[PDB]
Parts: structure tokens; sequence; C-alpha cells
């Protein structure tokens, strides 16, 4: 962060990766701000070692996943930093719990379903996601290639 | 090999790639090109076993060797034994199942 | 102490968050109903009116016709259309219509492109089919004559007609049997209902509570940094 | 995605066949809503071995204002005209002469 | 990236950009639509012949 | 020149007149943007959908003639659920010429009348009657007719 | 012609579902990617395999 060069280069390359593509009513603009604001949190759980920070960047990453489909992206700060957070949740169990330490982060991932159903039923989003399947353009997986 | 990738969870990972890949070649039609073509068993469609792909069931492996990969990451656990048995030449195999 | 009233409320508010927010889906809403029926209209002078009603979902839920014949198919001596779903000027007017045609010798009852019913029209207008139900409903789509002993049919629950008005080509005032009834298809316009919205606020007031029982039982094992970061610097605010 | 998009379009009716008795005959539909009782037409096609030849009547334009900086007119065919720079397309010859 | 848009918008001017709306919008406070004070269309097109 | 294809027409010269498209079409009228000109005319209202019924509008509003015949004719299609379904079963087309104020060379796009094929002296919008009910979150009573 | 430029259209061309890229015609490169890009990046990391 010191270095005059490693700085001004950072702000270059966010600025030619951001304009060309996050500036119209895309969520982009929106989940690559969830992404390392997830990143820095879950950062912030594993040193200075709480749990709470751990806990709001799982309810960040819901409010990122309901955005888009390619909104699951936030989840990869939190999957490539879970086994440091288990071993700051597994110094623990003698004091607390491994129940007490998980059901407040299990209770945080149970907020898409206030997310999505506030004002549809099941019945309702599983209708629409038939829909958006039988109707539109969807290619599968075997050709993700075809993006690049 | 179970002597050069020493950690169970490196040979598993490499085990669901190696499945992935199975599953991405199994996802297109088996036609030949003029008169090859003559009789092949699935020339016009993606080979289905009944409704469900073959593809499908090669993801849906990959899927769960990836699991037991990401289960082995969380615990720190290295000197698994099913693994040595599943990820014994992997490659081989693979191979040998497209050729026959 | 609040190292075990923490540690409990962490779980019983963890548990019924998960719970609580779990049967959201489930929990009832109210729905509004939507119904086109017809006459409803004394038109020019005493006739009835056809209706624009261009539904956005294509087809309707329901969409009982059971128009009267008797006094009723008067179209001059050579019919073109009774009670048609589109307009027939249409660029697709008889392939996602209905369309009872008349035909001057035959009354079918047509659909997306299949025919559903067929009569003598000379026996159909001298008082034998009373009725001419057309039934298009999500679960049976059929057509009956009610009087013809073979005048009736049934299709695929695919074949279900485009609603997009409904267009006459009669001339009666209204008849004690003429009738139409359309029912929208608003299943998206659900509105929460009161323990709907008191669940959902019982399950994210509970995550909340978990979320601070969990900040206050971090208190304890809190790695306290030695406050070696420092300041800003020039090169990052240019 | 395994096959080009291939398609056609026409804005409303520029493109379509037949219409009622014009002025000087001319059963062509106009578009854009133009009078066909007050709009002649003339036009080129089935004439194909003549090398057609043809000049207007001197029409008269209005004063000049600056809310107005356009003079129009209808092609349906292949013209030749001269693109922003330069560029050409190969059509045939259609100008308009001032007086 | 950034020239590519700030000469066509100098340049260009008003003729219309998609920073000219926004200026004007600026401008006039969010009470000047972007394109259609552009655009100009003509009804009854016969009136004109 | 002979060939069988190269021809042409004409049509007496016209002055236009000129209105702009903001007092033509006002803050009022119904009209159809398409996904693409939905941006550049932020002060025209698109046509509501209520109840399930959708009011007709008047003009439609397009892109340029690839976007056009790529993008609008083929994501809007009445094959596919677009606002086409009731709109090519009710309403005739009719162009209008447009032009950008100073760029001579632009194919901005274009302008379209609706004119309704059966007129609104008779076969007037229909009342609807609304009403509602108490179904739980699991009914889903029928699926939707969502198959071209 | 086909520019330098163009050279994503020879793996295009093998995962749309045809005759071109079949079940068989994707072998040759996948065994070989899949082969060669985990070996590439533990011979980067060991440098002694004895
Ligand atoms: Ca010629």
């Amino acid at each position: 962060a010191a270095n005059r060069v490693a700085m001004l280069t950072a702000g270059a390359t966010f600025l030619a990766a951001w304009l060309p593509f996050n500036n119209g009513l895309r969520p982009e603009p929106l989940i690559a701000f969830a992404v390392i604001t997830v990143w820095m949190l879950v950062e912030n759980s594993i040193g200075t070692r709480r749990l709470w920070p751990a806990a709001v960047a799982i309810v960040i990453a819901m409010f990122s996943v309901t955005l888009a489909p390619q909104g699951l992206i936030a989840l990869a700060p939190l999957l490539v930093g879970a086994r440091a957070i288990g071993r700051v949740v597994t110094a623990r169990r003698a004091g607390t719990g491994i129940l007490a330490s998980l059901a407040p982060l299990a209770a945080s991932v149970a907020v898409v379903f206030v997310i999505i159903f506030r004002d549809q039923t099941l019945a309702t989003v599983a209708e629409s996601v038939r829909i958006k399947y039988v109707v539109g353009p969807t290619i599968p997986w075997y050709q993700e290639f075809l993006r690049y | 090999s179970p002597t050069v990738l020493r950690s169970a969870r490196n040979r598993m990972a490499f085990l669901s790639l190696v499945l992935f890949v199975l599953a991405f070649c199994f996802a297109s039609t088996n036609g030949w090109w003029y008169v090859s073509n003559f009789g092949a068993p699935f020339n016009n469609s993606v080979p289905k076993v009944g409704g469900v792909q073959i593809s499908a069931i090669f993801f849906a492996l990959s899927a769960i060797a990836a699991l037991w990969a990401f289960w082995l990451h969380l615990t720190r656990r290295t000197e698994s034994r099913v693994v040595d048995r599943l990820t014994a030449a992997p490659i081989p195999v693979a191979a040998g199942f497209m050729v026959v | 102490e609040p190292s075990r009233i923490a540690r409990l409320i962490a779980v019983v508010a963890g548990i019924a968050g998960v719970l609580l927010c779990g049967l959201v889906p489930l929990l009832p809403v109210e729905e509004t109903t939507a119904t086109v029926l017809w006459p409803q209209g004394v038109g020019a002078d005493g006739n009835v009116t056809e209706l624009t009603a261009p539904l956005v979902a294509g087809a309707p839920r329901a969409l009982d016709v059971t128009i009267p014949c008797r006094a009723v198919a008067e179209l001059p001596a050579d019919g073109g259309v009774v009670f048609s779903t589109n307009p027939a000027g249409g660029i697709e007017a008889g392939r996602n219509g209905m369309f009872i045609r008349a035909n001057a010798d035959v009354v079918y009852v047509a659909f997306r492109d299949t025919v559903a019913a067929v009569a003598p029209r000379e026996a159909v207008d001298s008082g034998a089919c009373s009725e001419i139900h057309v039934w298009a409903d999500v679960s049976a789509v059929g057509a009956d004559f009610a009087g013809i002993p073979d005048a009736s049919g049934t299709l695929p629950v695919d074949k279900r007609p485009q609603v997009s008005g409904v267009f006459t080509d009669l001339k009666v005032p209204a008849q004690p049997g003429l009738a139409a009834r359309i029912d929208i298809d608003t299943r998206f316009i659900t509105s929460p209902t009161l323990l709907k919205t008191a669940v959902m606020v019982l399950g994210l007031a509970c995550v909340i509570g978990s979320i601070v029982a969990l900040a206050l039982l971090d208190r304890g094992w809190r790695r306290r940094p030695p406050r070696t970061r420092g300041r800003a610097g020039l090169w990052t605010w240019i | 995605v395994d096959k080009p998009n291939i398609g056609i379009g026409y804005a409303a009716g520029t493109g379509g066949g037949y219409g009622p008795e014009g002025v000087n005959g001319s059963r062509v539909f106009l578009p854009f809503g133009l009078d066909p009782s007050r709009t002649p037409v003339m036009g080129s096609y089935g004439e194909n071995k003549l090398a057609a030849k043809a000049t207007s009547a001197w029409y008269q334009l209005p004063p000049r204002t600056p809310d107005r900086p356009l003079v129009t007119v209808a092609a349906a065919g292949a013209i030749w005209y001269y693109e922003e720079d330069g560029s050409f397309n190969y059509g045939q010859s259609l100008k308009l002469q001032w007086g | 990236e950034l020239g590519s848009m700030v000469k066509a918008t100098v340049g260009r001017y008003p003729v219309y950009t998609v920073g000219s709306a926004n200026i004007a919008a600026l401008r006039s406070a969010g009470d000047s639509c972007a394109m259609a004070d552009a655009v100009l269309v003509e009804a009854d097109p016969n009136e004109g012949m | 020149n002979l060939s069988e294809d190269q021809w042409f027409a004409f049509t007496p010269p016209r002055v236009p007149v000129l209105q702009t498209a903001q007092q033509f079409l006002g803050s009022q009228t119904p009209v159809l943007m398409d996904i693409a000109t939905a941006a550049n005319f932020p002060c025209q209202r698109p046509f509501a959908e209520r109840l399930g019924v959708a009011e007709l509008p008047e003009y439609r509003i397009i892109p340029n003639f690839k976007q056009m015949v790529v993008s609008s004719n083929q994501w809007q299609s009445a094959a596919d659920g677009g606002p086409f379904l009731f709109i090519q079963a009710l309403l005739r087309t009719e162009a209008i010429p447009t032009y950008l104020r100073d760029d001579w060379y632009r194919d901005w796009g274009s302008i379209e009348r609706y004119i309704r094929v059966v007129p609104q002296e008779q076969a007037p919008t229909a009342a609807i009657e609304e009403g509602s009910t108490r179904v739980f979150g699991w009914s889903r009573g029928g699926p939707i007719r969502a198959l071209p | 012609s086909q520019e330098w430029w163009t050279e994503n259209l020879r793996y295009y061309y093998l995962i749309l579902p045809t005759t071109d890229g079949a079940i068989s015609r994707r072998v040759a490169f996948v065994f070989t990617a899949m082969c060669l890009f985990p070996s590439l990046f533990m011979m980067l990391r060991r440098k002694h395999i004895a």
C-alpha cells in the first residue's frame, strides 16, 4: 500500500475493469461490491478472531445471491475462507460449544427465505422458474466456453 | 499417484476433475462422418440411459467427488484409505472407457 | 452472567430463526381474482357489445361460454363468426382463438387449430341445441352442444385459447341463456396476510438477536491487535 | 448459439403490395400514411429493357425558415447515394435539382 | 475509453449524445426529456407535400 | 442499368413540418418502448398492465433496423410471451417519418402509430370485477399456458 | 482466411453437439489439457519427484 507505483496501477486497473462493464442498472455494480465487502469481512473474522463478521458476511452474500444468477460469486470468498473459520470455531468447543457458534451462522443463511418469499409464495416462484426455463434462451453447463 | 500426491484431498479433487471431463465428453452425439455413421447407436442424439442423460450422471458423480474433497479440506484429513482405492490410476480407466 | 445467557440466546434465537424463516414460503397469502363477464353493454341501440380485454398471460384459467342458439344464431343466411375470442382480422386470429363458426351448413367450434364440435346448421337453428357450451378451463377443453346425438369434443389441455377480447357478430339484445365468463390468471398478484407478516418480522428479529448474541459471545476470544496500521499517505489520496 | 441469427423485417408497410386508385392510377400501397388521392407515383420496375429516364415539374418550395430544414421524398428501390464518409452504395441515379 | 466519450460529447454538441442528455437533465433539475427533444417526427405527412 | 433488380420509384417532394417527438407523444400517451429505446425516453409512459389485463398502446418506439430485427422482434415475440401476444391480434401498424435534429445520416430508430382492428366505438374495455381469496403457499392450481 | 485473432473458433466448433464435435472428437484435446495443466502446476511446486 505504501508503494507509490503499486497503488496507481491498482486504480488504473480498477478503472479499466469497471468502466466497460458496470454503468447501467445491471446488478453487477452491486455484486462486485458485495464480493469485496464479503472478502474484507471474512478476512476481519479470520484474524482478530471473531465470528460476527463471518455472520454478517453470510447475510451480505445472501443479499448478493438474490440479485442475479451470476450473484453466487459472492460465495467464493466464503468458501475459500471456510477452513480458517472452522479453525477459529473449533477453538471454542471447550468454551461455548460448536452449536452456540454455528446456530447464528446457520440462521443467517436462512434470510434468503425472507428476501425471496416476501411477496410471493413457493408455488409462484416454482412456476416463474419453470416458465423462464421452458421459454427463454438458456445454455447448458457444458457450453461454458461460449462465454469466453 | 498415491506416492506422489500424498494428500487425499488433492487426489479426490483430481478424481472429481476427471469425472467432470468425462461428463463434458459424453454431452454430445455419437455421429461419424459419411458412411461410418451407418448403424451407430446414438448417431443422431445425445446418449440417454432413459430420461436422464449420461453426462448428467457423470456430473452428479463429479459433484459428489468435489463435496468429498471439500469435506477432506475442512476437517484437514489426509490419511483416508477409501480414496487410496478410488484414486489409483484414474486416467487409464477414463481413457479405456472412451476407447471401449 | 452474559457468558451463559448469551450462549442460550445464540441458540434459542438461531434455531427459532431458521424455523420461522423456513416456514415463510408456505404461510397463507391473499390473491386477487378477476372475472370478465358478458353481455355488460347495451351498445348502439339495444344489442350486446363486443369487449376488449388483452390478457397478458395469454390463456385464462376458465372460459365458460354457454351461448344459446335457437333464437340467437340468426346470421344472414351465411354466418362468418359467432363469439370469437380474437378479432377475425388479426394476423393470427384463428391460430390461437376460439371461433365458433357458422359456415352456412355446419356450426363448428374451432380452437387453436382443431375442431371440437360439429352440427348441421339447418338443425341447430331450428331449436335442437339450447346450449353451445365451450368450457375451456385448465383441466378440460370441451365444446358440447347439448341436444345433437354426436356433437361434442375434448382436446388436450395444451389447446387452451388465447383471450384478447370477446368479439361476436350477433344482434340479439339480451338472452336468458346468453353468457360468458373469463377467469384471468392473476396468480402473481398475491399480498401477504397478517400471519405471514408477523412471522416474517419475528424470524427477521430472531436473526438479529442471534447475531448480537454471537457478538457478545465473541467478547472473550477477541484477539486485540497492537494497533500497527498507520495512516493513509499522500500517493493514495491522489 | 450453434447457428447464425438470420432475420429480416420491414417498418410498418414499407415493402407492401397493392391499394386503391391514386391520382395518376398507380394502384400501389403508399406507406407512412400518404393519402393516395393526393400523391402520384412513378416507377421503373417492369420496363427493364428501356433505360428509363424522367424529370419532374418544378415543385415550388416555401419561404425559408429554420423550422423545416429538409426536403424529403420516398424511394422504394435501389438508389445510388453517398454515405457519411465517401463510401458508396451501387443503386441507381436519383438527384434533386434546385432552381 | 474516457477520451472516446469526452470527445464524442464535446464534439457533436448539441446534435445529441448520451452525455448531453445527462447534462441537460442536470441543468434543468430533471424535467427535460433525453431523446424526445432531439428526435423530430412528422404527423400527417401529406400536409407537407 | 437494365438488370432485373436495378430499379426504383419516387414520390413528389415534401418539406415536412417537423414537430418534435415530445409535443407529439406527451407524458400521458401509452407507448410501447422496446428493450433498447426505454432509457433514452424517460418522460414517456409505457402502457400499464393491471389485474392481468393490459391497456393497449398508441405508439411504438423502435431501435435501429439491425438492432430491431435481432433483439426486439425475437425477444418480445408472441411465441415467447412478449407484449406482441395481444398487440398483433388487436392492432395494425403504421410508420411515422422521424429524424434526429441535426444528424441527417443517423438511423436512430423509428416510430409506429397503432390503429385498432376493432374501433373503440364498439368493443370498449371490460370491467374486471376483482375480489380476493386466501390461498396457501403450495396450491399451484394448474400450470400456465406457456408453450408455442 | 481465418486471421490469427479468430482462433477461438477451433474450440467453439468443439462444444457444439454436432458431427464435427462428437463424443469421440473431444477426447484428443480434453485428455491432453486435463493431463497437462495439473501436471504443470505440480511440476511448478515440486522440484524433486524422486
Ligand atoms: Ca431498370
